[PDB]
């Protein structure tokens, strides 16, 4: 089954992007549906063969094969559809390799769009896209760089000594000035999770414009 | 149809739509 | 009574900023309190006769008088002290009129420092400090501003018409059009307020770096 | 001592401060 491989992805929030490759285009679509093009070029020139349309919520998947015969001419923007209409769990499995390039897609866009930036006493704190366990980057005013994931942690020192961190289990064992940095922004991630959830909930009542991206607070 | 599997999307042009969001956070500064 | 003339000042999370006028200086400081540095000139210099500290809550009033004799030279930045210190309702009649110039002045900064701004599909809203019945400016994405305040209710056109309103007694009679953007503006207010108090609780609870300015949402 | 509550602060001064608050907003401009 698919579902047992990935989750179906989430493209809400995400700037548009268009992004060419040497067999394909994904794109990130203004109506936040996600769009991969098959590309193939003949006669020096590249064409479309087919177009899998997400849409922003991974759960519908649009499929066409655009025709020249046999194809469509490569553009600034996807083809428009003249149709295979299906759900994340009724993909069939020819399809489930191009729907995790674009799912592998967004989960990489998603890790780098802020969500959340916080601006502390000490460091801006940046809660990223990719949840759960969205990544965690405190760029401290003094120099110093931190980042989370949900396996490794990244250090960097105002030197630049550039180092990384099993899950903690490194943890005890460090400078215990660097024990200071890594306390405070274990801080800041707790406050951009609470913040997360009630704002989250607040937005999932409201219903209009998005509550993220969210810049709080200054200095 | 060849595969996609493979392909690297990961480029420069993508580098700079990342710096792009985070150009924002960028005001203090 | 001084409480009632006026309520004690606030100057939480608003800027730093040393205003100098012809008789005075009011400043609010770093630490976020008030400063009111009441100025002479003798000899064709500038002195400093007495100092009005104001905590940031407007409940402490530190007041002290420097002595050259008779005084000290205009700064970059206010004496320190070497004094009496009030509580709002025991402050004294001969200084009220000065704590309501500080109290003024931090009013109107208030009503110009934004506490939430938040995008929608049409417009920026701002949510101003100035709280309650905080300022609430809407500027629509085509051109045209709204302005709220407790009284009136200023809108420009996208010609530049420049216009206002009282309370609402106006409100139904209006180029629908018009009727547009105010129903409009008035639902970014419901959403601004909503946020306000959401945030303003978690705020509450947590006790740390400020939630508060906060831009919310994109395009 | 005479009096301050005539003090005029409002000046251009204050407007740039004034300038600099909503600037930040003024990040998808």
């Amino acid at each position: 089954t698919l579902r047992s491989i990935t989750s179906p992805l989430v493209a809400h929030r995400l700037k548009p992007i268009r992004q060419k490759t040497k067999k394909a285009v994904v794109s990130i679509l203004d109506s936040e549906e996600v769009c991969v093009e098959l590309v193939k070029e003949y006669a020096s020139q590249e064409y479309v063969k087919e177009v899998l349309q997400i849409s922003s919520d991974g759960n519908t998947i649009t499929i066409y094969y655009p025709n020249g015969g046999r194809g469509f001419p490569l553009a600034d923007r996807p083809p428009s559809p003249t149709i295979s209409r299906y759900s994340f769990d009724n993909l069939p499995e020819k399809y489930w390799r191009k729907y995790q390039y674009a799912s592998r897609f967004v989960q990489l866009v998603r890790s780098k769009s802020p969500k959340i930036t916080y601006f502390t006493r000490y460091a801006k704190c940046i809660l990223m896209e990719n949840s759960p366990g969205a990544d965690f980057e405190v760029w401290f005013y003094d120099g110093v760089k931190i980042h989370k994931t949900e396996d490794f942690i990244q250090v960097i020192e105002k030197t630049g000594k550039s180092y990384t961190l099993k899950s903690e289990s490194e943890v005890n064992s460090l400078k215990e000035e660097i024990k200071m940095y890594m306390d405070h922004a274990n801080e800041g991630h707790r406050i951009c999770l609470a913040l997360e959830s009630i704002i989250s909930e607040e937005e999932r009542k409201t219903r209009s414009a998005p509550f993220f991206p969210i810049i709080i607070g200054r200095k | 149809d060849d595969d996609i599997d493979d392909e690297m999307f990961y480029d420069d042009h993508l580098e700079a739509y990342f710096e792009q969001l985070a150009i924002p956070g960028m005001i203090y500064e």
